[PDB]
């Protein structure tokens, strides 16, 4: 029987290619909430 | 005398080293080794002619600018003064017309580079 | 028993500075999935030595269209001048003490630009012109903006000196109260010690090697030695404005070791930095500078005034 | 004795010479391109101490790496000739060290060697990046087996 | 770009000027257990752009 | 893969991504050096019979140009025009 | 974990037979992991595997410290490794010549030899046909 | 056989340098689509014409 | 079917405006890019260790050229000159005539390694299996002429690593 | 093709020749740097270019 390179029975397993950049982190009220708080710790 | 001891120790160290790089390796000197550098073709025209300059109206605020921050310095001992209601006026007066000049050559489009 | 205190500095500052670019090449060599110097000595601890050595018996060249005299001094006043931003720094004592410690060390950053500006000049070369005219560039972007910013944070320490910065900070770190300040200075010490993203005097991809592409051998290694010298120099000075150490009078060893990992750790975000971002164009540096941060330092030097008034904290004369 | 001395202070500098090679950014073509393989994690030249610089000033090392032409000889030149000493020159692949398969071209340098002198020719089209490695590491050797201050001393 | 001249020179024997595709089609067929490779090199390349 | 569970998590987190389930290092799952002997296959003019070269002769069935002018009604196009094309379900914006 | 990660470098020490043999490797090869022996060659050369490590550096070699009268203590090149681990050693197969011995022919070197490119029996190129044209020899005697 | 794979033309709107290299950097990720393809739709069969 | 790689409109509500105001004063998409470049810190760097450790290769692989011999220790080569023929740079020099017995050998056999693109036409050409390319990469030389290979250097290539050679042709010549 | 077995002309069409003689239209207006991005976005290669 011939026997050559040939892929599985039912074909390979997905391949990912989209653009994938998970969001993260905190909003704009949160920062800049944090950082006024230090600020005004640091003031005092 | 410490602070020019230390002076002189520094340059004197520098120096020293640039006297054995001259004078420690073998060279060999020709024509073509210590001429101009330019990619490997002969530069077009001397290095010394004009460059032009398109910050030149930045650099010449840079002047007036600098100025301000030899007027500003004093600050931190003009905070000890019992007069405390003018100097913070004076302060914040010279503070803002630096911020109004830069504000005035700004939308007047000083920052921006000739073409 | 002074000139042996110059010398507990200067050789140090030197050795320091040779196992910067170990530490660097390997860093980045880690970022970037590889490994860099491991081969020569034990985990590539011998590699600055060679580098030294080789450099040092390299033939220098002087190029025929030189200015002979600014050509060989401005190397030397390069190394010079980073030696001697050293002596006013406390860690915890410094060698220098000066009254004007951080006006001290304006003068001679401006100072070291000539280095620079006479270096390129001299070299009598175009790429070499190039280069200074961005250090003149790059110099007019930055030190207006630098210099203010030193201001407002001594609204707080209440002098010129660098041992007070120490005092005022017994309590707290003054990132703190001025972490806005803390950015904008940060980034300012890497244009200052021309480092990327504003590795542009230099500026390889574009200038091939910028103010320094006609020197070699021992000249060259002084600008090389020069350049780290100011990198370290320069995050120590950030540790001792932003992240004050505690000083125990009887045991100062304590302030020099966790004053000198904070320095370290500072030192190593330029390299992490250099790892991480592409390049300035240097009009997009000067425009950074006078639209971004000149007019909130500006702000924030109003505030910084205003605020020891009004909050009745301003610091002692003394 | 002198013997002794000179002899120590050769592997002093040999050692200081092969264990700091800066080859000059300088690539021609084709083999060019497995040089900067050899840059590459994978083999990482950097790690023995190899660091391209732009600069022919501040380079040890000229990899002629790729097609030399006529039109681009005399720059070649130029640039080998504005390196300081010691400089060493590794040809890579065919093209460089004898012409290889534009060796019949009008246009076409006959081998690197007609143009400058070569210390390690590097056999391919393209070497393998490790064969570039491999020819590398045989310049370090032959630096090693240098001899100029026992040379110097008898003189 | 290292394990992708892997596939070449398992092709052809030549990381780079691989001399494979020819007129009338290939020189030689896939050796056996490279398209699983392929696939193996494939399966994780995504991420490397995401981080580029 | 012999990297700790702390540096796992560190290098995880900085990332924003599972590294360890797409390493870039390559270890077992790699195949094998030594494979089995192929046994490849014929082409379809592998036979003894009704295999006659002149009846699969790509060559010689090229023809020289057909002239069409020498210099010895509706208006055309070179071809229909083309049909404009339509955006991806896959993902129409990046 | 960190203690365990302390115990795997503390292992390696011993691994190599003490200190003497953990710096010698890490002097001469730069590393110092430890593998399982896979067998030696006739000149010395030791083969070492660990398929744990990722593709490329599950295998390696330690050369010999002597090979062909040569002091390779310090100076090693990759020409040291002759063809049957050559092979190996480059995962062009999966089999040790331990395991899969080479065919033995009555003309195969039996001594190895390195890149002698260099030295006194470097190869020297020249033509391997002789000469083409035949002079005319006038006679040895005088006649005229 | 370009007309058996699915695959998306990348497409800028501004013709710069940043529109360009969102364009390459897409069409790699296009060229692992095409290539996933490719592995589960390798035919059997010979690699050159059987035409000696 | 195509796609848009930039073409966006972003949103005006307060929230997307002081996300990105956030954005552009706390440098967030910059603190973002240095995380990355740690996580690679933290990563095993893919360098091998060159020469302890090589590169992975095929039975393919194209180096070195060897002339080889029968089992009896006769060459194989029967100066056929298709190799010559074939060879796209013009590498490939000989000579031949008949041996002191009858056979058909060559007397001049050269390779010029700086002419060769090693394409292995020549190993394809082959009838008989005589001149191959051997899996050696590592043969660089101080010297030019010493790539000049006459008939008595190939031959030594293929004394030297026949044994290789031989497994190499044993795992690919049913893909030939 | 001249019917033998050796091509009579072989004219290469690169696309980056076209591209790079674009370089110059292009580069109006921008500075020495934006060159350098302006030649990478071309993606040049001198082997087809001057082949
Ligand atoms: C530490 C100091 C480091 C700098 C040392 C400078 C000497 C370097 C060695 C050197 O000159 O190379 C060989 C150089 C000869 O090389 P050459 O190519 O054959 O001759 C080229 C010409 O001499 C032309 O050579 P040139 O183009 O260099 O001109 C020489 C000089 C021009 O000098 C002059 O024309 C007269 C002297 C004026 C300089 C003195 C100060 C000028 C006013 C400032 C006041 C300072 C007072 C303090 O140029 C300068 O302006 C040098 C000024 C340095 C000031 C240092 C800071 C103080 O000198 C000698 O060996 C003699
Ligand atoms: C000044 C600073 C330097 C002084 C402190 C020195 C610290 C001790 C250094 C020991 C490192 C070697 C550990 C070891 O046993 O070798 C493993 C190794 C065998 O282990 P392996 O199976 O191949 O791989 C180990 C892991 O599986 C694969 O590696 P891994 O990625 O899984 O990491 C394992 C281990 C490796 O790390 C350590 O064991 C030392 C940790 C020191 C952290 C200092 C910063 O780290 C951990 O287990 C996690 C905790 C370590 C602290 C992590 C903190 C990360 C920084 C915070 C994130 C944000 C950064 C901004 O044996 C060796 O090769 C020994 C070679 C000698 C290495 C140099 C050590 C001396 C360093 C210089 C000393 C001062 C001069
Ligand atoms: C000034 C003080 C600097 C002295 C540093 C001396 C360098 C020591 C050294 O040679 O490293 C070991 C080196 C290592 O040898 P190596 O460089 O040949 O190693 C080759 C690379 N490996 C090992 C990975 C295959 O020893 C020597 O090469 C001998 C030279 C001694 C230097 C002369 C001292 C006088
Ligand atoms: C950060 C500071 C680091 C500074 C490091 C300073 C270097 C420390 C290492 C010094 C090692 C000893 C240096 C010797 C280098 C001499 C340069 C050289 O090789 O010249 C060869 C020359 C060769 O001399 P030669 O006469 O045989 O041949 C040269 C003449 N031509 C060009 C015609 C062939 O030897 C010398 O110059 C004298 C050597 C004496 C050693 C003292
Ligand atoms: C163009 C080529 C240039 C090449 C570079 C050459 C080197 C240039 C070096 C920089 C030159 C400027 C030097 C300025 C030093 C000023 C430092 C300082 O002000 O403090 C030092 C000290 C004053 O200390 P202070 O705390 O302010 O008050 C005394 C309280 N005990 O005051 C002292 O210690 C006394 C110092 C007096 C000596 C001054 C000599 C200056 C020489 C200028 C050159
Ligand atoms: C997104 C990342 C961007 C990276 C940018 C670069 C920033 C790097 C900053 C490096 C410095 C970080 C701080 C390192 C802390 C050093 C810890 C130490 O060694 O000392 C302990 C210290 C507390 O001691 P101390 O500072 O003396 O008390 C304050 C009173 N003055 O500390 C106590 O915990
Ligand atoms: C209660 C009253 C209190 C009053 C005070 C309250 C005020 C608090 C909030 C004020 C704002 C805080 C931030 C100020 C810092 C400066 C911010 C800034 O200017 O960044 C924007 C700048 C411009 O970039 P761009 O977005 O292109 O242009 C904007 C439109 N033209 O973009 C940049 O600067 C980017 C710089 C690029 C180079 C960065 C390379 C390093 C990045 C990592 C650094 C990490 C920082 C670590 C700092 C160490 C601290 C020692
Ligand atoms: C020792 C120091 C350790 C430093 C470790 C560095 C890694 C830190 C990882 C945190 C990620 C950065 O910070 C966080 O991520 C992204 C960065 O743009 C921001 O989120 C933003 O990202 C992108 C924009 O580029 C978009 O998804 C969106 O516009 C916005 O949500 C978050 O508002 C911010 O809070
Ligand atoms: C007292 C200290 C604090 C005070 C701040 C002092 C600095 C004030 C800065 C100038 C403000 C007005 O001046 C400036 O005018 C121009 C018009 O050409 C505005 O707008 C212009 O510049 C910005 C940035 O270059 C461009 O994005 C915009 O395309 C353009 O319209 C600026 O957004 C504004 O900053
Ligand atoms: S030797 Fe081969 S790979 Fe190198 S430049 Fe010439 S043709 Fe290209
Ligand atoms: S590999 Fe190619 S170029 Fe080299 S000799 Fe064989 S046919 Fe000629
Ligand atoms: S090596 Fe092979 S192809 Fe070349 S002449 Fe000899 S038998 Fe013929």
């Amino acid at each position: 029987k011939v026997k050559q390179d040939m892929p599985p029975v039912g074909g390979y397993g997905p391949i990912d290619y989209k653009r994938n950049l998970p969001r993260r982190g905190l909003s704009g009220y949160s920062m800049f909430a944090v950082g006024i708080g230090a600020l005004l710790f640091g003031y005092w | 005398m410490n602070l020019m001891l230390a002076l002189l120790t520094n340059f004197t160290l520098a120096t020293l080293l640039v006297i054995i790089a001259f004078w420690l390796p073998q060279l060999n000197v020709y024509s073509e080794k210590t001429s101009p550098y330019e990619c490997g073709f002969d530069p077009m025209g001397s290095a010394r002619l004009p460059f032009s300059m398109k910050f030149f109206l930045v650099a010449i605020t840079f002047l007036l600018f600098d100025l301000e921050i030899a007027l500003l310095l004093p600050l931190p001992w003009a905070s000890q003064t019992a007069n405390l209601n003018t100097m913070l006026t004076m302060a914040l007066f010279l503070i803002i017309l630096l911020a109004v000049s830069l504000a005035y050559e700004w939308t007047q489009k000083g920052l921006e580079w000739t073409e | 028993m002074f000139m042996i205190n110059i010398l507990m500095l200067i050789i140090p500052i030197l050795l320091a500075v040779a196992f910067l670019t170990l530490v660097e090449r390997k860093v980045l060599g880690y970022m970037q999935l590889r490994k860099g110097p491991n081969v020569v000595g034990p985990y590539g601890l011998l590699q600055p030595i060679a580098d030294a050595i080789k450099l040092f018996i390299k033939e220098p060249l002087r190029p025929a269209t030189s200015s002979a005299s600014m050509f060989i001094l401005a190397p030397i006043m390069a190394l010079g001048l980073a030696l001697t931003m050293w002596i006013p720094l406390p860690m915890p004592y410094p060698l220098i003490n000066m009254n004007l410690g951080v006006l001290f060390m304006l003068a001679m950053s401006s100072l070291a630009v000539y280095s620079i500006l006479w270096s390129g000049w001299a070299s009598n070369s175009k790429y070499a012109l190039i280069g200074a005219l961005r250090a003149v560039a790059q110099t007019i972007s930055y030190e207006v903006t630098l210099a203010i910013i030193l201001l407002s944070v001594l609204l707080m320490s209440g002098s010129f000196t660098l041992s007070t910065l120490i005092t005022t900070q017994e309590q707290m770190w003054l990132i703190l109260p001025a972490w806005p300040l803390a950015m904008m200075w940060f980034i300012s010490t890497l244009a200052e010690t021309n480092r990327a993203p504003f590795d542009l005097t230099e500026g390889e991809s574009e200038l091939v090697s910028g103010f320094n592409v006609e020197y070699a051998a021992g000249p060259f290694a002084l600008f090389f030695m020069a350049e780290y010298a100011n990198i370290i120099m320069m995050n120590i000075f950030t540790a001792i404005l932003f992240l004050g150490t505690s000083h125990n009078p009887h045991m100062p060893e304590l302030y020099t070791i966790n004053f000198t990992i904070k320095s370290l750790l500072l030192t190593m975000s330029f390299l992490w930095i250099r790892a991480s971002y592409p390049r300035f164009r240097y009009d997009q540096l000067m425009h950074l500078l006078w639209k971004n941060f000149l007019p909130l330092t500006l702000a924030l030097c109003m505030w910084h005034v205003s605020l020891p008034i009004l909050t009745s904290g301003i610091p002692p004369q003394t | 004795r002198g013997e002794y001395v000179v002899a120590k202070l050769d592997d002093l500098i040999n050692w200081a010479r092969r264990s700091s090679l800066w080859p000059m950014t300088f690539g021609l073509a084709c083999c060019a391109v497995e040089m900067m393989h050899m840059a590459a994690p994978r083999y990482d030249m950097d790690r023995f101490g190899v660091v391209f610089r732009a600069s022919p000033r501040q380079s040890d090392v000229m990899i002629v790496a790729g097609t030399l032409t006529n039109k681009m000889a005399p720059a070649l030149r130029k640039v080998y000739d504005q390196m300081p000493e010691p400089r060493y020159v590794v040809s890579m692949g065919s093209c460089a060290n004898g012409g290889g398969y534009y060796h019949y071209s009008y246009s076409v340098v006959r081998g690197c060697d007609r143009i400058v002198p070569v210390d390690i020719y590097v056999p391919g089209c393209p070497p393998t990046a490790e064969a570039l490695l491999y020819g590398i590491l045989q310049l370090q050797k032959k630096i090693k087996r240098e001899k100029r201050l026992r040379i110097w001393y008898r003189r | 770009r290292e394990k992708m001249f892997e596939f070449y020179e398992r092709v052809s024997g030549a990381r780079m000027h691989a001399a494979y595709v020819r007129p009338g089609g290939v020189h030689q067929d896939l050796p056996l257990g490279l398209m699983d490779d392929i696939y193996e090199f494939s399966k994780n390349f995504s991420l490397r752009i995401d981080e580029l | 893969a012999s990297a700790t569970r702390f540096i796992q998590w560190l290098r995880n987190w900085a990332s924003g991504r599972d590294l360890q389930a797409k390493l870039q290092l390559r270890y077992q799952e790699i195949s094998k050096r030594t494979q089995p002997p192929p046994k490849l296959p014929v082409g379809p003019s592998h036979k003894l019979s009704n295999n006659y070269y002149c009846t699969r002769d790509g060559r010689r069935e090229a023809m020289p140009p057909s002239i069409v002018m020498s210099s010895q009604k509706k208006a055309v196009s070179p071809a229909p025009p083309i049909k404009r094309w339509e955006l991806s379900q896959d993902e129409p914006y990046l | 974990e960190l203690l365990q990660v302390l115990k795997r470098g503390l292992q390696q020490v011993s691994g190599h037979g003490g200190l003497r043999g953990y710096l010698r490797v890490l002097f001469r090869a730069n590393d110092v992991r430890v593998g399982t022996l896979v067998g030696e060659d006739k000149y010395g050369n030791k083969y070492y595997e660990d398929n744990k490590q990722f593709f490329g550096r599950h295998r390696w070699v330690i050369y010999t410290t002597e090979m062909n009268g040569k002091n390779t203590f310090w100076d090693v090149d990759g020409s040291m490794v002759p063809p049957e681990w050559h092979r190996w050693l480059h995962c062009m197969t999966d089999d040790p010549p331990t395991v899969k011995p080479p065919t033995a022919r009555k003309f195969i070197w039996t001594n190895h030899k390195f890149n002698l490119s260099g030295t006194p029996q470097q190869y020297v190129p020249y033509s391997t046909t002789r000469k083409k044209i035949q002079e005319w020899v006038p006679p040895s005697t005088p006649y005229k | 056989v370009y007309d058996q794979v699915e695959f998306d033309v990348p497409i800028g709107s501004r013709g710069d340098c940043y529109d360009r290299y969102l364009c390459r950097v897409e069409e790699m990720r296009q060229s692992i689509r095409i290539i996933s393809q490719c592995l589960n739709k390798m035919p059997p069969g010979e690699i050159k014409v059987d035409d000696a | 079917t195509y796609k848009y790689v930039n073409l966006r409109e972003p949103s005006m509500d307060m929230k997307s405006v002081t996300d990105r105001a956030a954005q552009t004063l706390l440098w967030t998409e910059l603190i973002r890019g240095l995380g990355m470049t740690l996580s690679y810190l933290f990563r095993e760097p893919a360098t091998i260790n060159y020469p302890f450790e090589k590169g992975p290769l095929s039975p393919r692989f194209r180096g070195e050229h060897a002339l080889r011999r029968y089992p009896s220790g006769e060459e194989r080569c029967i100066a056929c000159k298709l190799c010559e023929a074939v060879c796209p740079a013009q590498a490939i020099t000989i000579e031949a005539e008949p041996r002191a017995d009858g056979s058909r050998r060559t007397t001049r056999y050269d390779i010029d390694m700086t002419k060769c693109i090693y394409c292995g036409f020549c190993q394809e050409a082959c009838p008989v299996d005589a001149i191959v390319e051997g899996p050696n990469f590592e043969f660089s030389t101080e010297t030019h002429e010493e790539l000049l290979y006459n008939k008595e250097k190939l031959l030594n290539n293929g004394d030297k690593w026949e044994a290789e050679i031989a497994a190499n042709i044993q795992a690919d010549y049913l893909y030939r | 093709s001249d019917g033998s077995s050796r091509p009579y002309r072989c004219k290469i069409k690169a696309p980056g020749f076209a591209h790079l003689a674009g370089l110059d239209k292009m580069s109006k207006g921008h500075m020495l740097a934006d060159v350098v991005a302006i030649i990478g976005t071309q993606d040049i290669v001198f082997g087809e270019v001057d082949r």
